[PDB]
C-alpha cells in the first residue's frame, strides 16, 4: 500500500535528473501526482503536479519549462524529470499521491496529500563521487559496552549503514554525516552491546553508498 | 505567495500533557489546510486534510482547528513518538505552500550520559590521518559540552560534532565529537581525553586513553 522511488542519483550543474515512483502492490484509486522537495534540513517546497482527469499540469515558477511529470495510466507508477540542474536543486524529492480531489478550479484539481514515497536525495554538483572507507569503533573495559563504524571521506550523500545484515537493531544510532574541511562527509554509526557478548557474538557493519555502487562490511572486534 | 507562518518554531512539552501549534494564512486559504507529520529520516505523514477532518488511521489525540486566516493543530496526552517536524500546507489555490514546521521535544526526565572513547584504527593510521571519537550515549536534556584534551591541553578547531534527532522510544538523544590530527600530530602525544559536562551529571566526566 506505499510508493517506492528509485535510487538517490548525482547530476552535475547544467543536467537532468528522473525519478521513478513504482507502486507496490497493485496500482490503485487516485487522481494526482505531484512531487515535493525538502532541501537538507529545510522545510517543504512543492515542486508540480498532474491530474490525468483534466489532463493538466501545475508547477512553480522555480520550475517552469525544466519539469516534466508523468503518470503512467497502466503501471500505476511516475517517472519525474527535472532540467537544467543547479546546485541550488540539492534536496530530497518526494513523490505523492492523492486519492480523491477536494476543489476543482481554473482546470485544475487540489487535495489532501494521501501517500507518500520513502523520498530521493538527487544531489547537484561538478564534484567527483568518492565511495567511503570504513574503519572500526573497536571497544573494551563489565556491563555494557559500546562499539561502532567510522565511515570517512565520500562526497555524494548518502550513506546507509546496518549491523549484521539487519539483524541487529536495538540500541544503534547512526549519526548524521558531517561535511570535512576537505569537501567529504563523515559518518558513524555506534551500537551498545553488553559486556559478556564479546568474543562470542560477532559484530559487522555494513555500509552501502550507492552514487559509487560500493559496500563494504566490516568485522568489529575487541582488540589485543 | 500565499505564505503560511507556522508559529512558534520550537516546543518542548512534558508527555501526557497538551501540545498546540498554530498556521496562520497570509492571505485566507479557507479550510483548505493539511497537517503533516515528519518524524525523524522519515518521509511525512498526512495527519488532518480540510481544516480539521483527521485522516485514516490518525489517533483522536490529533485535533485541527480553523478557517481562513489561522488554523490550530493540538495534541493531547502526548507519546515519545510525537517527536516530530509538524508542517501545514495549503491547496486553496496554486502555488502549493508549506509552513516553515515546528519542531517538538517531548519533556523526559534527565538522564546522564554514558561516554566512551574510541582511539583512531591501526589500520586508518596507515592511511595519514587519526580520528579520535567521543560517544555521548541516550542522554537527555540536549545541551551538553564536550572538550577534547590532548597532551593534557585543551584542543580547539579540529573537532566536529553530530547529534541525533531525539529518540522515539525513550526520548534521548546521542552525540558524537570527532577529532582529526594527521598521523604524525598523532603519534607525538601520548595521552587523548574528552571532557563532557551535563545537566544530569553532578560534575564533569573525562574518558581517557593513553596510546599504547
Amino acid at each position: 500500500v506505499q510508493l517506492e522511488q528509485s535510487g538517490a542519483e548525482v547530476k552535475k550543474p547544467g543536467s537532468s535528473v528522473k525519478v521513478s515512483c513504482e507502486t507496490s502492490g497493485g496500482t490503485f484509486d487516485n487522481y494526482a501526482l505531484n512531487w515535493v522537495r525538502q532541501a537538507p534540513g529545510q522545510g517543504l517546497e512543492w515542486i508540480g503536479g498532474v491530474v490525468p482527469l483534466f489532463g493538466t499540469t501545475r508547477n512553480a515558477q522555480k520550475f517552469q519549462g525544466r519539469v516534466t511529470i508523468s503518470d503512467d495510466k497502466s503501471t500505476g507508477t511516475g517517472h519525474m524529470e527535472l532540467r537544467s540542474l543547479r546546485s541550488e536543486d540539492t534536496a530530497v524529492y518526494y513523490c505523492v499521491r492523492s486519492v480523491t480531489p477536494r476543489y476543482c478550479g481554473g482546470g485544475f484539481c487540489y487535495g489532501e496529500f494521501d501517500y507518500w514515497g520513502q523520498g530521493t536525495l538527487v544531489t547537484v554538483s561538478s564534484a567527483s563521487t568518492k565511495g567511503p572507507s570504513v574503519f572500526p569503533l573497536a571497544p573494551s573495559s563489565g556491563g555494557t559496552a559500546a562499539l561502532g563504524c567510522l565511515v570517512k571521506d565520500y562526497f555524494p550523500e548518502p550513506v546507509t549503514v546496518s549491523w549484521n545484515s539487519g539483524a541487529l537493531t536495538s540500541g544503534v544510532h547512526t549519526f548524521p554525516a558531517v561535511l570535512q574541511s576537505s569537501g567529504l562527509y563523515s559518518l558513524s554509526s555506534v551500537v551498545t552491546v553488553p559486556s559478556s557478548s564479546l568474543g562470542t557474538q560477532t559484530y559487522i557493519c555494513n555500509v552501502n553508498h550507492k552514487p559509487s555502487n560500493t559496500k563494504v562490511d566490516k568485522r568489529v572486534e575487541p582488540k589485543s | 505567495e500565499i505564505e503560511l507562518t507556522q508559529s512558534p518554531a520550537t516546543l518542548s512539552v512534558s508527555p501526557g500533557e497538551r501540545a498546540t501549534l498554530s498556521c496562520r494564512a497570509s492571505q485566507s486559504v479557507s479550510s483548505n489546510l493539511a497537517w503533516y507529520q515528519q518524524k525523524p529520516g522519515q518521509a511525512p505523514r498526512l495527519l488532518i486534510y480540510g481544516a480539521s477532518t483527521r485522516a485514516t488511521g490518525i489517533p483522536a489525540r490529533f485535533s485541527g482547528s480553523g478557517s481562513g486566516t489561522e488554523f490550530t493543530l493540538t495534541v493531547s496526552r502526548l507519546e515519545p513518538e510525537d517527536s516530530a517536524v509538524y508542517f501545514c500546507q495549503q491547496y486553496y489555490r496554486s502555488p502549493l505552500t508549506f509552513g516553515g514546521g515546528t519542531k517538538v521535544e517531548i519533556k523526559r526526565t534527565v538522564a546522564a550520559p554514558s561516554v566512551f572513547i574510541f582511539p583512531p584504527s591501526d589500520e586508518q593510521l596507515k592511511s595519514g590521518t587519526a580520528s579520535v571519537v567521543c560517544l555521548l550515549n541516550n542522554f537527555y536534556p540536549r545541551e551538553a559540552k564536550v572538550q577534547w584534551k590532548v597532551d593534557n591541553a585543551l584542543q580547539s578547531g579540529n573537532s566536529q560534532e553530530s547529534v541525533t534527532e531525539q529518540d522515539s522510544k525513550d526520548s534521548t538523544y546521542s552525540l558524537s565529537s570527532t577529532l582529526t590530527l594527521s598521523k604524525a600530530d598523532y603519534e607525538k602525544h601520548k595521552v587523548y581525553a574528552c571532557e563532557v559536562t551535563h545537566q544530569g551529571l553532578s560534575s564533569p566526566v573525562t574518558k581517557s586513553f593513553n596510546r599504547g
